[PDB]
RNA sequence: ACCGACGCGCGAGCGUCCAGUAAGACUCACGGGAAGCCGAUGUUCUGUCGUACGUUUUGAAAAACGAGCCAGGGAGUGUGU
RNA sequence: CAACAGCUGGUUCCAAUCGAAACAUGUCGAAGCAUGACCUCCGCCGAGGUAGUCUGUGAGGUAGAGCGACCGAUUGGUCCUGUCAAACUCCAAACUUACAGACGCCGUUUGACGCGGGGAUUCCGGUGCGCGGGGUAAGCCUGUGUACCAGGAGGGGAACAACCCAGAGAUAGGUUAAGGUCCCCAAGUGUGGAUUAAGUGUAAUCCUCUGAAGGUGGUCUCGAGCCCUAGACAGCCGGGAUGUUGGCUUAGAAGCAGCCAUCAUUUAAAGAGUGCGUAACAGCUCACCGGCCGAGGUUUGAGGCGCCCAAAAUGAUCGGGACUCAAAUCCACCACCGAGACCUGUCCGUACCACUCAUACUGGUAAUCGAGUAGAUUGGCGCUCUAAUUGGAUGGAAGUAGGGGUGAAAACUCCUAUGGACCGAUUAGUGACGAAAAUCCUGGCCAUAGUAGCAGCGAUAGUCGGGUGAGAACCCCGACGGCCUAAUGGAUAAGGGUUCCUCAGCACUGCUGAU
RNA sequence: CGAGAACCGACACAGGUGUCCAUGGCGGCGAAAGCCAAGGCCUGUCGGGAGCAACCAACGUUAGGGAAUUCGGCAAGUUAG
RNA sequence: CAUAUCGACCGAGUGGCUUGCUACCUCGAUGUCGGUUCCCUCCAUCCUGCCCGUGCAGAAGCGGGCAAGGGUGAGGUUGUUCGCCUAUUAAAGGAGGUCGUGAGCUGGGUUUAGACCGUCGUGAGACAGGUCGGCUGCUAUCUACUGGGUGUGUGGUGUCUGACAAGAACGACCGUAUAGUACGAGAGGAACUACGGUUGGUGGCCACUGGUGUACCGGUUGUUCGAGAGAGCACGUGCCGGGUAGCCACGCCACACGGGGUAAGAGCUGAACGCAUCUAAGCUCGAAACCCACUUGGAAAAGAGACACCGCCGAGGUCCC
């Protein structure tokens, strides 16, 4: 498969401020994955999250036709494509680490060891008093079709 | 607007291949499998029938007629060669066959019989190198340890007495739901050597889509394309042309939106044909009928269209489609839709009607 | 109507009768409700309406909004207390499009210099916080009165404070 | 600079002394080494900046005007005062 | 006749110093001029000058305010009481302004201030801010003061004449400004604290960023009233007496439309009843009564973050991604990033100083020099032929093409190829003497394109053999099949002018080919 | 030659340009149509191939309805000697 | 009895369909009005689905919420847009796209040159009066889209997979049973569910009916071939009568439900706040709408696929007929 650098766990974990370090480091050269998109949080939600994602209610798929643009539907490319946000993806090193960053569907990770979490992007769902209902990843893109 | 004609088949092109290939399968439990899910041979024009009614809520079980309609001449066919497919992450890709030695007498056109050397053009399904098993054995390793992919069978329909066909024989590979899998692959292998008919996965009453492409001329304009308005009367003369397609950023128009081009053809299927009738041309009746060798049951005097006369095993696929015409190859399948159930076993076919085309 | 282009203060002076006539008369009822006369001013209980915004009410805002105001000032039976007063008049002229002064927006026309707006109605203005108008009784009920200009506002383009006695 | 010493500030902290208490671009010398080895042209990749030119216009990349391209031609001169 | 135009277009080399006006008066004048303002150059003069501030001596009636101070508006009452002003004023700024002294700055080799003279350009402006007048308003019209754009780079603002930083010689190192530090993107997923759950927001200014007079016991913070250990709320739990439906009134009026009365009894307590309710009753509630543990309770105003009044047309958006104990907001704070600005080395230009014949050198000063459209000034032209002085060329002139060097520049010069005979320089003359652009002129050439046309007409015309020939779909022979019938037949006028006939031909012409 | 190449129209131009043959046959009222002689021609001068699609020009036939179309029965049709 | 419903004054907004303004853009030219044809969109929903309220008995309504899947026409006058009128209909909504659409059509109106009338003018002539007639250019370079090929990137035959993409593939109505029932004094008069059918849309097909059918057969007028026979011409059939195949529509066949998740709403358990509470965590249901189901396309999805067999000196394929 890819060859890992490291991979990353996204489980409870806010998606940015994932992506938004494994694509900085992804720049500087670094390989790899991110697994467990499928359980990958952003806050905020069940609402204005639906919509101005991917639903089909979201209407961001079947938005138009032959113009574009069209966004993602799997938890994969979803936060895949957060990933290119935050990068200068159209030329140079951007498409580059870009294409050596690779976010897998996972539920445990498919590869055998457990990855690394990130400086603090972690949920902290419990008694969250300061957390609230935030639920991403497979969800919106299971209201979706897969 | 609404949109004229509508997209769904797409982009619509011209067909490739003149023989229908199903993308989808019925998908079985407490089933056999038929490899040849989908069998069948090709039109013959149809009159119409008078049959009793089913069984309905409704207060007729009476006769009625229903377009008894476009009987298609079918079968046998046979299946010679089952081929396994496994393992991704790609897709589907074969494994290894199987064989028969068998060979019907005239599958070398688009088979055998190929010259020995290589040709520039590329040889088809010919084989005299054989492995039965090891194919077998190949399918078997692949399937404790690999995996595997549901398994189908090559097909071919014979012209063994249509008007004007030949040894070719165009066919596709229909695929074989069982249960498990290696109880399946068993079957697939027994109908292996050996053929089939109709009479094996059908029924009459049973609903079946029927897929082929669609008869039609080449490129046509707007009108009788998707339809779309003629007029008005100034380039009225003129072919009908829509208003302008598209107009801003993109120069060219993706549209979705009437344009010319290529029509007829096709290769799509239907939903829920039922199949009233089964059928042959060999003589059996309840009571004394004609003798002498009469013929099929349903063939008009004057013989139908330009290909005349049935007289072999046969299908009525009632309000008929086709999705295709004349003397072209359809292929059966299974109702993988459904919506009503399933009729009877026969129908009572009352009266079936025989007359000269024309007149 | 809509009281738009004319509650801003954009301009300058005049009133004045002397330049203009054919002014329309008011549609504001008296300016001197409840008993008169005697010195409402000796009351428990005290005042309200301050605008808390710039300016210029028309007289169409007031008048509909003052009496309104007294109507529901009638409970307390017709006459007996409270004495209403109303502060400043509409004494201020506006003038609207009339298509040969300048051009553009409004107190312009057509042309360069001509029509200004022909007459048209008048409002008074008002500052910041003034008192759009006030007085009171001892306290007849909760605050009848202060019920009273709760519908007194709710129509004038500003907001207005009810302000405690 | 610290530290420590003394003196201030409601306080954060400051003043005075300690104290202007290795390294440091260039250049050179000795020794050693390099000869595609040290020092423009064509095309292309990367970085920064960048919507022709001339004219008209308050404002032109302009959906304001002109030119398909190139060569050659193509506009302040004479007398008198 | 090269008509005239106040109107459109065009007007060809480099560099250095200065550097506008888009306003005033007159004008058959408003698409133009002249004269002033303003720009520049030259000569003169000679010691002061005044863009800033302070003080002194004067000028002033706008802001505000007020009117028992004029004036004119504008309420009520039996003197009290309610309001106003561009064309009101008993008052009265800030501030603008004349003059002087003072400090500052500037000037006497950089000669200021000023005087005289030459040359203009210019008299369609625009935007921001402050003050305006008109107008519903405007990316409106029209003033004024000022700074900017025009004619101003560079950094920032997503993009963007005039918004922010900033005014710019070349090159180099360094530090900052505005702005920014999660990624895209340099620098923080910075610190202490609090709010927000709406993706509010991540939007200084603005045609541009809307939102005015939907909801939330999510959570945090702040305030106010009342009630509490004589025990609150729940505060919570339970209960909601007799005369009697009080008298009157009324259709009814029974605690509760209204008027009058508001006693008495039995009580632990209970009003001739606080509110809801009924047609009136009923019923609920308080008011009122009983119980219960023990500490806060309840009502309400405001703010922060989040959550779920407010309608628009191809695909939603803070620049995007995306963000919530924040990457939002407010109050503080620490460290960084980040311009051509500021600092710093060398060089260049310009001005001035010293020396000098010199504007040639050399040394020196510039914190108080270095942006620029129109325009003024100044250093660095080309063409023809004549003459004097004087040079080049077949060991390759001029011209041409491509390329190197110099000059602000017009333009000069060299190298290579080509070309194969003429060509310069200096000085004095001479005159049919002058590029990127003008729907510029002439020529040449590419794309367009192996594309359109060689079909359409009441005349749809050929085919098979053969002849000739280097070559034959269309030149000729035969056969077969057709077309024209007032004409596609016959004879002629005009007009053409050898097109007629023969022989030889195919480079030209023939809508393909051709014998 | 006297003209769908000898004339005028920039051309081997579907245009324009006078006179006599008006007694060739059938037809019929006819110097009309249609067909055919005599006479002239295959030079209204590019060909070859695909059942030869879409689309276009001319045009034929369309059931039932019959102007509902449209500014308007435009266009076509109807009638016919 | 504010708040079933209607709802002033005043105040705050949103949209960008009307109108006006800008005199900002274009006068070396952005083709007019109306219509037509063809595509997309907006709400802020007219009908249909699911709901809440009622001044909700029922029936019929009225008002409100979610919701854009589908549906939402034909004619008479007028150039008209607009609008008036008629009969149907579930209803016959409105608006944007350079007042969408002239390198698409039309050319009736405005607004050229001709002319008449009225009015005005001494007159030429005029009119924000009326009227008759009065022209529509271009071979597509780029871009856009609809379809079709050749290549490049990641041995062949046959059969498949499914990332994604399209659909309204279905919408609606009438009738019968329910039932002359519930409800109601009576008059009147439902529903769930099960059936039959119609209409609009969609796909396909021609046995049947119908159209065409200058294939064909016949009748017949004129004329020419002497007559007869048999024929030519009469636009490309002279005309009339009939009509096979095929192609067609006016003909015929087929086009669900159901399941999952929601909105409005109806509820459950349930705290904060001992009670109460559909909500704050949790949960049961619940729209014609959303997803699936179904039809169509789809190895160029660059992770460029899978399977079986044949084959690399001959498997297959192209040409050929």
């Amino acid at each position: 498969s890819v060859e890992p650098v490291v991979v990353i766990d996204g489980k409870g974990h806010l998606v940015g401020r994932l992506a938004s370090v494994v694509a900085k480091q992804l720049l500087n050269g670094q390989k790899i994955v991110v697994v467990r998109a499928e359980e990958l949080n952003i806050s905020g939600e069940f609402f204005r999250n639906k919509l101005k994602y991917h639903d089909f209610l979201r209407k961001a798929t079947a938005f138009n036709k032959t113009r574009g643009p069209f966004h993602f539907r799997a938890p994969s490319r979803i936060f895949y494509k957060a990933l290119r946000g935050m990068v200068s993806h159209k030329t140079a090193r951007g498409k580059a680490a870009l294409e050596r960053l690779k976010v897998f569907e996972g539920i445990p990770p498919p590869y055998d060891k457990k990855k690394r979490v990130v400086v603090p992007q972690a949920l902290r769902v419990l008694r969250l008093k300061p957390g609230r209902k935030y639920t991403t990843l497979g969800k919106l893109s299971t209201s979706v079709g897969w | 607007a609404p949109r004229h004609g509508h997209l769904g088949f797409l982009p619509r092109k011209r067909a490739a291949s003149i023989r229908a290939r199903v993308k989808a399968f019925p998908k079985d439990d407490r089933s056999k499998p038929v490899a040849l899910t989908s069998f069948l041979g090709y039109k013959a024009g149809m009159t119409t029938i008078v049959r009793d009614l089913d069984r309905p809520g409704s207060k007729f079980h009476k006769r009625e007629v229903v377009e008894a309609v476009t009987v298609v001449d079918t079968p046998p066919v046979v299946v010679v060669g089952v081929v396994g497919y496994v393992e991704t992450p790609r897709g589907l890709r074969s494994l290894t066959t199987v064989w028969a030695e068998h060979l019907s007498d005239e599958v070398k056109r688009r088979f055998y019989k190929n010259w020995y050397k290589s040709k520039k053009k590329a040889f088809t399904k010919y084989s005299a190198k054989y492995a039965q098993d090891g194919a077998g054995i190949e399918r078997e390793l692949a399937r404790i340890k690999k995996y595997a992919s549901v398994v189908r069978v090559l097909v071919h329909t014979q012209i063994r007495k249509t008007p004007l066909a030949q040894k070719k024989a165009h066919l596709a590979e229909i695929q074989l739901n069982g249960g498990s899998i290696s109880e399946k692959v068993d079957w697939a292998r027994e109908h292996f050597e050996k053929t089939v008919a109709v009479d094996s996965v059908f029924e009459q009453n049973e609903m079946i889509d029927a897929i082929a492409v669609t008869k039609g001329h080449g490129f046509e304009g707007v009108t009788h394309r998707w339809g779309t308005k003629k007029l008005p009367r100034k380039t009225h003369r003129g072919l009908r042309k829509v208003a302008c397609i598209g107009a801003w950023h993109p120069a060219h128009v993706m549209w979705s939106v009437a344009r010319a081009g290529q029509r007829g053809y096709h290769s799509r299927t239907s939903i829920n044909h039922k199949i009233y009738r089964v059928g042959k041309g060999d003589d059996e009746a309840n009571g004394a009928t004609s003798f002498d060798r009469t013929k099929k049951t349903i063939t008009p005097m004057g013989g139908f269209v330009h290909y005349g006369e049935i007289k072999n095993d046969f299908i009525m696929v009632k309000g008929c489609i086709p999705g295709n015409r004349k003397r072209i190859v359809t292929l059966r399948k299974s109702l993988y839709t459904n919506t009503s159930r399933k009729a009877l076993e026969e129908v009572s076919l009352k009266w079936i009607d025989t007359a000269s085309k024309f007149g | 109507r809509p009281a738009r282009c004319y509650r801003y203060q954009k301009n300058k002076p005049y009133p004045k009768s002397r330049y203009n006539r054919a002014v329309p008369d008011s549609k504001i009822r008296i300016y001197d409700l409840g008993k008169k006369k005697a010195t409402v001013d000796e009351f428990p209980l005290c005042v309200h309406l301050v605008s808390n915004e710039l300016e210029q009410l028309s007289s169409e805002a007031l008048e509909a909004a003052r009496i309104c105001a007294n109507k529901y000032m009638t409970t307390v039976s017709g006459r007996d207390a409270f004495h209403l007063r109303v502060r400043v008049h509409p004494f201020h002229v506006l003038r609207i499009n009339k298509m040969l002064s300048c051009a553009g927006a409004d107190r312009l026309q057509q042309g360069m210099r001509g029509a200004w707006g022909k007459p048209h109605g008048l409002a008074a203005r008002v500052d910041i916080g003034q008192i759009i108008f006030s007085v009171r009784t001892k306290d007849s009920n909760k605050d009848v009165v202060v019920e009273g200009l709760r519908r007194a506002r709710y129509k004038f383009p500003g907001q207005q404070k009810i302000i405690l006695s």
